[PDB]
C-alpha cells in the first residue's frame, strides 16, 4: 500500500522507534501519576478521620 | 451549598448559616438536587450515605460538563456513632478507581 | 506532428489531450523487454525518460508565431502513488501536475482535485 522504497523503510523504522520510546515515556508518566495518587489517598483517609470527629 | 440527611440536621445547617435540606428518599433528594443544580446554591452538595452514596446520576442528568456541583457522601447523625467504613471504603475506592485491589 | 503543423503553420491554439499515458509506457516496456535493454526502476527500460521527453517537450509557444500547444496527458498512477516510474518521470519532464485524490472522491466531490499535492 505505502510506497515501497528504502527511504520509506527508514521512515517506518523511525516511527517504530518513536512509538517504542513513547511506551517507555508514558509508562514513566503513569508511574509519576501513581506516586501522587498514593500520596493523596492517605490524605483522603486523614481528611475523612478529621471530618468524622468534627 | 446543600446538604441532605434530615431537615432536622438541615435546620442545624441553617444554624450554621448555609442552606440544607432533607428528603428521606432517593428520588426526592435527586429532584431537589436537580433544581439545586438548575438554580445554584453555589454548587457544592453532600448527601447522606444511607440516602445516596453516589448522586452522580444527577450530574449526567443535567450538567455533564465542568463537574461544578461536587457531590459528597456524608456520615449521618444516626450513623456517625460508628465511624462508617473508612479503611474498607478506601479499599473500594482503589478497587473502583485504578482497577487493582491493593492492601498497602 | 499534426498538432505542431496546425499550431505553427496555421496559427491555431491547439490543445492536445493525450489519454492514458501508462498504456503507452507499458507498450514501450514490451518492446524494450523484448530487446533485453537494461531497466531503470521497476522493469521499465532505461531510455523511457527520453521518450516521455520527446513526447512532452513538443509544446509551448514560439517567437513571432501566434500558435500554441497546450498539453494535457491523463496519467494513471498504477498503485495510486507518485514514486512509480511513470508518474515520476512524467513529473520530472513537464511543468506542473494535477493530482486527483480518491479520498475526496469517496465523499462525492467532483472534480476530485486536492490542491496540496498538485502544482503548476
Ligand atoms: N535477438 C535480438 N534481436 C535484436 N536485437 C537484439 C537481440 N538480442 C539483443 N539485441 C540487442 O542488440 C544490442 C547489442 O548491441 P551490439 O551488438 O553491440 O550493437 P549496437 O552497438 O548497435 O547496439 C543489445 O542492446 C541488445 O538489446
Amino acid at each position: 500500500q505505502v510506497s515501497p522504497t528504502r527511504m520509506n523503510l527508514l521512515q517506518r523504522r523511525g516511527q517504530l522507534r518513536l512509538a517504542q520510546k513513547g511506551v517507555d515515556l508514558l509508562k514513566k508518566k503513569r508511574d509519576a501519576l501513581v506516586a501522587e495518587f498514593f500520596g493523596l489517598v492517605r490524605e483522603a483517609m486523614e481528611a475523612r478521620k478529621a471530618l468524622d470527629q468534627a | 451549598m446543600a446538604v441532605i440527611a434530615d431537615p432536622e440536621t438541615a435546620q442545624g445547617f441553617r444554624l450554621a448559616g448555609l442552606e440544607g435540606y432533607g428528603a428521606s428518599s432517593a428520588e426526592e433528594a435527586q429532584s431537589l438536587l436537580e433544581t439545586l443544580v438548575e438554580r445554584g446554591g453555589y454548587a457544592l452538595v453532600a448527601v447522606d450515605e444511607a440516602l445516596l452514596p453516589d448522586p452522580e446520576r444527577a450530574v449526567e442528568r443535567l450538567m455533564r460538563g465542568r463537574d461544578l456541583p461536587v457531590l459528597l457522601p456524608i456520615a449521618g447523625l444516626k450513623e456517625a456513632f460508628q465511624g462508617h467504613d473508612v479503611e474498607g471504603y478506601m479499599r473500594e475506592l482503589v478497587r473502583k478507581t485504578i482497577g487493582f485491589d491493593i492492601k498497602l | 506532428t499534426v498538432a505542431e503543423y496546425l499550431a505553427f503553420e496555421h496559427d491555431y491554439h491547439v490543445l492536445v489531450i493525450l489519454t492514458d499515458m501508462t498504456n503507452y509506457c507499458e507498450a514501450l516496456r514490451e518492446i524494450g523487454a523484448a530487446r533485453e535493454e537494461i531497466p531503470g526502476r521497476r522493469g521499465y527500460p532505461g531510455y523511457m525518460y527520453t521518450d516521455l521527453a520527446t513526447i512532452y517537450e513538443r509544446a509551448g509557444v514560439v517567437e513571432g508565431k501566434k500558435g500554441s500547444v497546450t498539453q494535457i496527458p491523463i496519467l494513471s498512477m498504477p498503485d495510486d502513488d507518485r514514486t512509480h516510474p511513470i508518474p515520476d518521470l512524467t513529473g520530472y519532464i513537464t511543468e506542473g501536475q494535477i493530482q486527483l485524490s480518491r479520498e475526496l472522491h469517496r465523499k462525492g466531490i467532483y472534480p476530485p482535485i486536492d490542491p496540496l499535492p498538485s502544482l503548476s
